[PDB]
């Protein structure tokens, strides 16, 4: 799924 | 409170003022517009307690002082739907306000002008002109980047950075990034404030598309910006707003350029067969071609081949296809670079031909 | 079943063959479209079960024949978002459909062509021929009378009548009433049918605004309207409208003439201060004048005054505003007509120039 850039 | 003034004189001013209010939210006073007539000129004030709009007018007519409020909506109607070149004379009578018009009365309620919410006086700290279409610019580029509810409201913003000869604009919602900056020609001190959603947006919404310049103040906790006869002030958001120096990709090595408009209408073809939830869609880099493909729950399946600029290893990676429609139109140039790096990195993008403004987009794993 | 085809010669039948389609089917293959290919033709044909739209295309390329359903949006945003000039291949494989134009490719899951509904076969017991400007002058006439999500299901369509030479359509939420007719220059038998919303907003929205005649067929249960390459077929709604002929006012000996955009500028101010409710607002009719009140609870008032012909009989009457504003705004006219009677009678409105329409409105218990 979906990442975070933080 | 007294006043005679021509229809086409009242109508930007009250559609511009009545910007603020959310319709019927809060206190009945906030569905309410302030007027107040001091010295030849006719001010009037719309507000949320968040921010404020503030129109002067010219009163070139016969008047007399004071002040009152009256619902936005009705009293922006009635002089809407007036005919044009509608001479509007209005006066204050104990607790409603008339209007006449040729043979047109209205008789409106009203709340206490004492009773009007007001920011309380600041100080700016910071202050610097600039040319409408540059702050246009600015918000436009990286607006659409913004969370919407998340519970870190700092983020439900965007940032205004002063620095060097420079205003910069960032906005993120943890999953994707902009930032842009234009040159202002004034030495600046660094400073940073975060700018409510709802700000952002009535700022844009002020600017004419002009000639005259905006004169921006800023201060510790609030924001102001004049524009011609208006005069914008907000309240800033608090919190640390993450720093986009530390998000911008470290290792871009892989360098893809394409046409912006081939390649966002491949986009737009294959996210008509992307998952409805997710939006996933896969690029597929080789030399010289880019590869995108979607598939959904159905099994249904989107392929779009183009040619581009690319002498890199061959790599696989995957993005909300709507994360990567948003950056390139925005971007609206003809030709853009994708800087990657792997598979699980983040990714830059931005003009081929221009570093002012950059994107950067997390990938989604499958 | 395969054929090839520009993408600029599917794009307008894909459109209105879309129509009946709302987003949210209420069974699966009614957000597909049928595709067709037999005897050098392509019919699309979309439907929702109470109606359904077929569009017949030329192949003047190669082609085979069969059928099969696929998504009417996703095809239809398939072929727009091609580039102009595209050309479109298609053929059926199996459980999909592929479509290819250029480097783009689409594979789309399929629903059988023998589960598509298609309304088991009629007779048609009526038939003429008429203007598409006519028909468009119906619907626009009355379409704003019709109720909206009434029990008495009869009341939320159009009743389209023909007697002598004469096509009528009455549209009536029990409070407000519309009626109009056109010679159509054919001797018609006398008979009348309920058209469904849904199946009026169809009719007019496949009006393309030209020369081609307009061919309908009534039957027991169906209408079904033929313009160019188009065919549309609805099931009528199984009800006993009322009879406009009794709805009538008796005689409204008082005449008020006026101009119908100063009247309609006129109630469309008072309307701003009318209860948000009941839309109440109050005329007096008094010799060559006119004045509109209103008020609501907040305690604020409204008045209008104009100059109109009048020689009866002085009288105050109530109406909801709304209800004239619908009618003054379909009037396209220079002068309105009113025609009253007494304060507890509706009131019939015509253009002053024309009783080809005429309108009845219920007036409000003072």
């Amino acid at each position: 799924g979906q990442l975070g850039l933080f | 409170m007294k006043f005679t003034v021509e229809r086409e004189h009242l109508l930007k001013p009250l559609q511009q003022v009545s910007g603020p209010l959310g319709g019927r939210p809060t206190l009945p006073i906030l569905g309410n517009l302030l007027l107040q007539v001091a010295d030849g000129t006719l001010s009037l004030t719309g507000t949320d307690l968040e921010m404020e709009m503030v129109a002067r007018v010219a009163l070139v007519q016969p008047h007399e002082p004071g002040a009152t409020t009256v619902p936005a909506r009705k009293f922006f109607d009635i002089c809407r739907g007036l005919p044009e070149g509608a001479e509007i004379a209005v006066q204050l009578e104990g607790e409603r306000m008339l209007v006449r018009s040729g043979r047109s009365r209205f008789s409106l309620s009203t709340l206490p002008a004492a009773d009007f919410p007001n920011l309380d006086d600041w100080q700016s700290e910071v202050e610097f002109t600039l040319p409408q279409a540059t702050m246009k610019r600015l918000i436009e580029a990286t607006q659409f980047s913004m969370a919407h509810q998340d519970v870190r409201y700092y983020l439900n913003g965007m940032l205004f950075e002063t620095e060097g000869e420079e205003l910069r604009t960032v906005a993120t919602d943890g999953h994707r990034l902009a930032v842009c900056s234009m040159p202002i020609g004034q030495s600046l001190p660094s400073h940073s404030v975060i700018v409510p959603r709802k700000g952002v947006i009535e700022l844009m919404r002020m600017l004419d598309g002009g000639d005259n310049p905006l004169r921006v103040q800023i201060g510790s906790n609030n924001i102001r910006a004049h524009v011609g006869d208006f005069i914008f002030t907000s309240k800033l958001v608090d919190g640390r707003f993450p720093d986009y120096r530390r998000v911008l990709p470290k290792n871009p090595d892989k360098h893809l350029e394409a046409g912006c408009d081939l390649l966002k209408q491949a986009f737009a073809r294959a996210a008509i067969l992307s998952n409805e939830k997710f939006r996933g869609v896969r690029l597929y880099v080789s030399e010289n071609q880019l590869k995108i493909t979607a598939n959904n729950p159905e099994q249904e399946e989107a392929e779009e081949i183009l040619d581009v600029t690319y002498s890199g290893a061959e790599m696989e990676i995957g993005f909300n296809v709507s994360y990567v429609l948003d950056v390139l139109n925005a971007l609206k140039c003809e030709n853009v670079r994708m800087m990657l790096t792997d598979s699980v990195s983040s990714v830059q993008i931005e003009d081929a031909a221009s570093q002012s403004a950059a994107y950067v987009v997390m990938p989604m794993r499958l």
